[PDB]
RNA sequence: UCGGAGUACAAAAAACCCUCCGAGUGAUUUUAAUCUAGACAAACCAGUCAAAAUAACCAUAACAUCACUUAUUGAUCCAAAAU
RNA sequence: GCCUAACGAGCCUGGUGAUAGCUGGUUGUCCGAGAAAGAAUUUUAGUUCAACCUUAAAAAUACCCCAAAAACCCUAAAUUCCA
RNA sequence: GAUAGAAAUUUUUAUCCUGACGCUAUAGAGAUAGUACCGUAAGGGAAAGAUGAAAGAAUAAAAUAAAAGUAAAAAAAAGCAAAGAUUACCCCUUCUACCUUUUGCAUAAUGGUUUAACCAGAAAAAAUCUAACAAAGAGAACUUUAGCUAGAUACCCCGAAACCAG
């Protein structure tokens, strides 16, 4: 509900896209499990292509922790200091390539 | 096996969390709740139909009132607007209204120029003159 | 074979009384009518605090079901197969140890890298060596069981198995006996022509 | 019908339906007009044939029968001499 | 009691059929098992089959 | 909907004591054993249920049929009762008949 | 072959964390919780459906049931009493003989025929044995003494083509379920009882020498050999001169349930021993 | 009793003005009908419902093309009004096999062969 | 409860405490059988037709007829006869 | 009438979780399809069939349907069956 | 009719291996108790506990300050109290509360002040799906003209006036 919630204009962080494009993903922290089967995708993704994604944006620092937690997580924290926290609890590979991706764009 | 719910908690924060900005016991009781949040929702969802023809209703005035200002119709003016091959939306055109004072009386003054080429042309009922402005073109 | 083994030897005993077993409740506690309150009849009703349960769980509960001999065959033939396939099953001869310290097996076990869990099977229960018997009565992960204790459940719950040349001939003649066998007209305890 | 019983736990069956009913094991039912014993001097010689004639009865009735009997009454009967042995099985049905 | 290359049972099954029915049979392969099943009665013809090729 | 305000404790269960550990291992008695044991015998549990299964009704009068002579005066009550009533409701009441 | 096997090396360890049961194996069970399974939780509005209160299977709302308008008419009457026999195509028994299932070299019993499966007979269901049909008689190319209770004449002609022996006999029911379980019989530990006469409307079929019955006259079984072989057009071979003729003579009393044993005698399989009563009084009873 | 209706054959018996009027060929009559659905099938019975469905005009607004056959025009006649009919014109011919793909149909009532060329 | 006409105008069906006729059988002799295709009608129970083939009469009919002929009728169970 | 504040027949306990075709209630999300009544019935406050409808499976024709065809005193809208 | 229902005849090998895919103070026995209390009596019949190693550590210490109800902080035209929104709380525009029962309810037809905890679909004959073996299936008794064995899919709660016995 519009009346319920907050609201805000439309707007750019530092006029960004004007002089050039900065991108607004600063950070991206991976937390997984070595073990736990909820964690087999977040597992495979960093296998596979978190090399890949780290190559292809160069402005964003990623670090992975495989740690014993239950639920794994994706912090992304961007320019504006902003925190976003995601579930990559029971996921396909594909579904946290699409989340990521859609975290830095 | 004895089972009970230990999240009710969190199932009843959930509706509760909809109606927080409500007036009189609706904001705290559960049972006036649930029903004041789903008349909420089915309000939103009818006023998100709504909006759209409350807008262009909006954008249709505020086009009559910059056209009355200028001298000529609301109908009278989106014809001739339309017979120019001008596809400007009412949005655009209270955008402009609003915004292009210029260019909205460029507007008005064109649409009225079609007009009378369109009364002088249905006056003469000849075939062989044809307005400047009432030439038709044609894709390429 | 593993949701039946679980499950055939479960008796649950669960039960709650219903509405005609609560101690009291042999009277409407107020008229049906005038008295301008809700209509009740026994105060036991489910409806009420101290009542009974409507439906609940009701006595001991066998969940008890046979599956078909030839399945539970080939649910053993299946296990022994995954656990060979997937190398973790390893054949020893007279399943002899040098000493009785169950350290010793932990060690020959981290060694091999055999896994956190093995359970040898012996072809009888009185011919197991005092070494052995020993060595594994002192250790959780070590389980040691006869030729007849062999199941399905137990080779999922321990990564590793450990089987005896004769432990592996007997379960050759044992299961390889039902590829090629009559119905029963009677149970197989009674004599046959050429079975026991 | 008494789906369990209170001996046994097992489901009886009614006596009428297999005192005035047949079931080949095909799984149809076989069955006697009604009245063809009654007033048989007012009825004409083809209305007698007609009631002294066996029929057959439908899917309704036969799976209503089917409830009412146990499994004792569908099983494969070999009798001595059996009159109904040859129309027993079901023959050339293309369903 | 299908062991082996059960695809390629299926294919010679259908290739075998299909000039029987004018059309290729309809098949349902359960590879985790092992066994063939087709659309229609050709137990006998499948027998036979069987018998000439020697199984 | 009020919920506890402190951790409870950890329950360190072990999945490697000796129950756990020798769950079920005759279970194949019998097909390994050259058959004289059912795993029948292998259920410890009342006596009108080794080996058998059945619902209410049929365990209520299993029940009274094997141990009903020496139940107490009160619990025979109830068992009778209990059938009677699931009789009724078994033979009279449901919806597809 | 089964590259499963293969696959599996790659795959992880197969434990109790990871079982799954075939697809469709197990159909969810379906609660009335949730907007579409409440609200009535599809038993319908009011009336007796909705409260559990609907009339017997053969009620139709007072009308006279369809069941009870039929009138009564003997077809299972008497069904209890009935007398039935298992069949037994020839078809069937050239199969047992062919697979091994019966020896053709020896008699061929009742017994034999449990043994290898060939039949099941209940008596409790009021079976009185096998009875022989001809569904195989134009591939029967086997030479058999067979030993039956009833017997085509067909059955019996296409025997004899071959050169067998068909003998019908009565089994009352506690003679038949002692031959048919013969271990368990041994095992209750009772002596062997006589074979009981078969009833009145049974003793002519078993003393006519057309139905082979073991009570009929040895003396007019070659008369209705030849009468059967002159009917069907072929020659009846020379039973007597054969190399099997004792195996193919051989006959039990009517008295009599085993082949060698006698009624009385006591077969005690845990010492592998025959115990026989030498009482007078048991003897005659027993002979007689 | 409300029924089918029956229409007399004179009603499809054009005036020789007709043909001026609505711009068709007094000689040759025209090879396809275009035909959009305008009302909707609603408080209509059901066998004019069934004639819309199986002519393929369950949307509105979207033309249709059918044969101008007898057999086709019984069932347009039964459903005549719900329908707008026009005859389906081709100023440059039939598409060709390699004009498939860059044709469009005008509200006007030609199918233009090359239709955005480049 | 059963039948005919109108309602219900032209295949079938179709209701009202709607409008009118009727039936709960008589007279007479041609005393009118068995078995079986295929059909009508029908919720079910019941109701209707019927080719070919069989034994007796012309060696060429047998559907009993008439009274508006359509209605003139009652299920199981159970009781009685002589089955 | 009165028989311990309710007597057309006291109260308590047990049968008893009496029985209700009658009223009320029947608790997570999303998706697919989806029904207004012909006959019996101490039956019209209800059930059991039929016709519709749902879920699976086999098939092949299914609706629209021009001629031609369907009664005799007069008879409309239109019906049945069909390429 | 609803329903009731055997028998003749068969099978059953000694002991430990026993605890819990039962509840945790509206649950589990009614029970802290057949006690208070209510009836002349038979009889009915409850609710009520929470600190800490130490309270012979109460100038006592830490966790939640999360239900309904209030206070902090009474209200300013207009309207099922909300939504679209808006720089902006209202002011503007739009929507005849929710279940149940009905041909049809905003209906002035029933139910509810609110919160918390309890309170209502249960059965495998025939069938469908999956799997084992298959002219045979089943660990004994049966069914079998592709069938037999096993598993999963299914059928509520409250309420009378009454009747009988002591
Ligand atoms: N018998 C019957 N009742 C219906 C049908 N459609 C709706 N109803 C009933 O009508 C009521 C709901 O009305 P609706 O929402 O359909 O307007 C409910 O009582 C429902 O059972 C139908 O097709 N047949
Ligand atoms: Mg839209
Ligand atoms: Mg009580
Ligand atoms: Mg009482
Ligand atoms: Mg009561
Ligand atoms: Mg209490
Ligand atoms: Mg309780
Ligand atoms: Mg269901
Ligand atoms: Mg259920
Ligand atoms: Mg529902
Ligand atoms: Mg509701
Ligand atoms: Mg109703
Ligand atoms: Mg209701
Ligand atoms: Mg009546
Ligand atoms: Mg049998
Ligand atoms: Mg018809
Ligand atoms: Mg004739
Ligand atoms: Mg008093
Ligand atoms: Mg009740
Ligand atoms: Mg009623
Ligand atoms: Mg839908
Ligand atoms: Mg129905
Ligand atoms: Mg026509
Ligand atoms: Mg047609
Ligand atoms: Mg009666
Ligand atoms: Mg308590
Ligand atoms: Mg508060
Ligand atoms: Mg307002
Ligand atoms: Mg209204
Ligand atoms: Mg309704
Ligand atoms: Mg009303
Ligand atoms: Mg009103
Ligand atoms: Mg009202
Ligand atoms: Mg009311
Ligand atoms: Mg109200
Ligand atoms: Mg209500
Ligand atoms: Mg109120
Ligand atoms: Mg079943
Ligand atoms: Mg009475």
């Amino acid at each position: 509900t519009a009346r319920g919630t907050a609201s805000r204009f439309l707007t750019s962080v530092l006029h960004n896209g004007l002089g050039r494009y900065v991108q607004q993903l600063q950070r991206l922290s991976f937390s997984l499990s070595r073990d736990a089967p909820s964690s087999r995708g977040a597992r495979e993704f960093v296998e596979r292509e978190v090399t890949d994604f780290a190559r292809r944006n160069p402005g964003v620092v990623i670090y992975v922790n495989p740690r014993p937690c239950c639920v794994p997580r994706v912090v992304a924290e961007y320019l504006n200091g902003a925190v976003r926290e995601e579930s990559i609890h029971c996921k396909s590979v594909e579904e946290i390539a699409a989340l990521v991706q859609k975290l830095a764009d | 096996l004895r089972s009970r719910v230990t999240d009710r908690y969190w199932r009843v924060q959930e509706v509760l969390k909809h109606a927080r900005h409500f007036r009189g016991r609706k904001n705290r009781c559960y049972r006036l709740a649930v029903r004041a949040v789903t008349r909420a929702f089915v309000k939103c969802t009818r006023a998100r139909r709504l909006k759209k023809r409350s807008l262009r209703t909006l954008w249709i005035n505020r086009i009559t009132a910059a056209s009355q200002e200028h001298g000529l119709k609301y109908p009278a003016f989106i014809i001739n607007l339309i017979k120019c091959q001008v596809e400007l939306n009412r949005k655009v055109l209270a955008d402009l209204a609003i915004y292009e004072p210029k260019t909205f009386k460029s507007l008005a003054a064109l649409a009225k120029r079609r007009r009378e080429e369109g009364f002088a042309a249905a006056l003469g009922d000849g075939k062989e003159p044809d307005g400047i402005f009432s030439r038709v073109v044609q894709h390429r | 074979v593993a949701i039946w083994q679980k499950n055939f030897k479960r008796i649950s005993y669960a039960k709650t009384k219903t509405r005609a077993e609560v101690r009291g409740g042999g009277r409407k506690p107020w008229v049906q009518k005038g008295s301008g309150r809700a209509r009740h009849g026994s105060i036991r009703s489910p409806i009420w605090r101290g009542g009974g349960v409507a439906h609940g769980p009701r006595g001991p509960t066998s969940y008890y079901y046979m599956l078909p001999m030839k399945v539970r065959v080939q649910g053993l033939k299946v296990a022994l197969t995954v656990k060979l396939a997937q190398d973790d099953l390893h054949i020893v001869d007279s399943l002899e140890l040098p000493t009785a310290d169950p350290q010793y097996l932990i060690e020959l076990a981290r060694y091999r890298r055999w896994g956190d869990s093995v359970l040898l099977v012996d072809l009888e229960h009185e011919d197991m060596p005092q070494n052995v018997v020993a060595a594994t009565s002192g250790l959780k992960t070590f389980n040691l069981v006869p030729a007849v204790g062999l199941n399905v459940h137990s080779m999922l719950k321990h990564q590793t198995l450990v089987l005896t040349l004769p432990t592996v001939a007997f379960l050759e003649e044992k299961l390889l006996w039902h590829n090629s066998r009559y119905t029963p007209l009677y149970p197989f305890r009674l004599p046959y022509c050429d079975f026991p | 019908v008494t789906y369990f019983s209170s001996r046994k736990g097992k489901r009886k069956t009614v006596k009428a339906v297999i005192y005035r009913f047949l079931r080949l094991h095909s799984g149809l039912w076989l069955r006697r007009k009604a009245g063809y014993k009654k007033k048989l001097w007012k009825k004409t010689a083809a209305r007698k044939r007609r009631l002294r004639e066996f029929v057959f009865c439908n899917k309704t009735q036969s799976k209503l029968l089917d409830k009412m009997t146990t499994s004792f009454w569908k099983r494969r009967n070999w009798y001595a001499d059996d009159p109904y042995q040859k129309y027993q099985d079901r023959t050339n049905l293309k369903v | 009691k299908v062991e082996g290359d059960i695809w390629a049972l299926q294919k010679d099954v259908e290739d075998f059929l299909s000039p029987l029915l004018g059309k290729t049979p309809v098949t349902q392969v359960n590879e985790v098992t092992g066994t063939l099943r087709v659309k229609g009665y050709f137990d006998q013809q499948l027998k036979a089959w069987l018998l000439e090729k020697g199984f | 909907f009020h919920v506890r305000v402190t951790l409870p404790p950890r329950k360190v269960v072990d999945r490697w004591n000796e129950k756990r550990a020798m769950f079920g291992v005759y279970d194949n008695i019998g097909i390994l054993g050259n058959f004289e044991k059912h795993p029948k015998e292998l259920i410890k549990g009342p006596i009108w249920l080794r080996g058998w299964k059945g619902n209410e009704l049929q365990r209520c009068i299993r029940k009274k049929r094997m141990v009903g002579n020496r139940m107490f005066i009160d619990d025979l009550h109830n068992l009778n009762k209990r059938i009677s009533y699931l009789y009724k409701h078994f033979n009279r009441h449901g919806k597809y008949r | 072959g089964p590259r499963a096997l293969d696959l599996l090396r790659a795959l992880p360890r197969v434990s109790l964390a990871n079982l799954k049961p075939n697809p469709g194996s197990r159909k969810p069970e379906r609660r009335p919780r949730g907007r579409r399974r409440g609200r009535k939780c599809g038993r319908g509005h009011k009336g007796e459906r909705q409260r559990g209160t609907r009339p017997r299977l053969g009620f139709e709302g007072g009308q006279t049931p369809f069941y009870l308008r039929i009138p009564k008419y003997g077809f299972n009457e008497g069904h209890s009493f009935r007398h039935q026999y298992q069949p037994l195509s020839l078809n069937r028994l050239q199969y047992l003989i062919d697979l091994g299932r019966v020896d053709p070299t020896q008699p061929i019993d009742l017994t034999q025929l449990v043994n290898g499966r060939g039949v099941t007979i209940q008596p409790s269901k009021r079976d009185y044995g096998v009875q022989l049909v001809e569904e195989g008689a134009d591939t029967f190319k086997a030479k058999v003494n067979i030993e039956v209770q009833m017997a085509s004449e067909l059955a019996i002609a296409a025997i004899e083509k071959n050169g067998g022996v068909v003998t019908t006999a009565f089994y009352d029911p506690r003679s038949l379920e002692i031959l048919c379980k013969p271990v368990p019989f041994f095992l209750r530990g009772q002596p062997i009882p006589k074979r009981m006469l078969p009833p009145e409307a049974l003793v002519p079929y078993y003393t006519d020498a057309k139905n082979r019955g073991y009570l009929a006259d040895p003396a007019r079984f070659p008369e209705a050999r030849l009468e059967l072989a002159r009917k069907y057009g072929y020659v009846l071979p020379d039973i007597t001169k054969d190399e099997l003729f004792k195996m193919l003579s051989t006959r039990k009393d009517p008295r009599q349930i085993f082949f060698g044993l006698a009624p009385g005698w006591v077969v005690n399989m845990a010492d592998k021993k025959i115990l026989k009563p030498t009482d007078e009084n048991l003897l005659k009873y027993y002979s007689s | 009793k409300f029924t089918r209706s029956r229409i007399p054959d004179k009603v499809f018996q054009p005036s020789p003005e007709d043909h001026e009027k609505y711009g068709g060929d007094p000689q040759y009559p025209h090879k396809l009908h275009i035909v959009t659905r305008i009302k909707s099938t609603k408080r209509r019975p059901y066998w004019e419902k069934d004639i819309i469905k199986m002519l393929g005009l369950e949307k509105a607004h979207t033309p249709q093309v059918h044969k101008n056959i007898p057999s086709v025009n019984a069932k347009l006649k039964v459903v005549k009004h719900l329908i707008r009919i026009k005859p389906l014109k081709l100023p440059q011919g039939l598409p060709t096999e390699e004009d498939m793909a860059n044709t469009c149909l005008k509200s006007n009532g030609e199918l233009v062969v090359r239709w955005l060329l480049n």
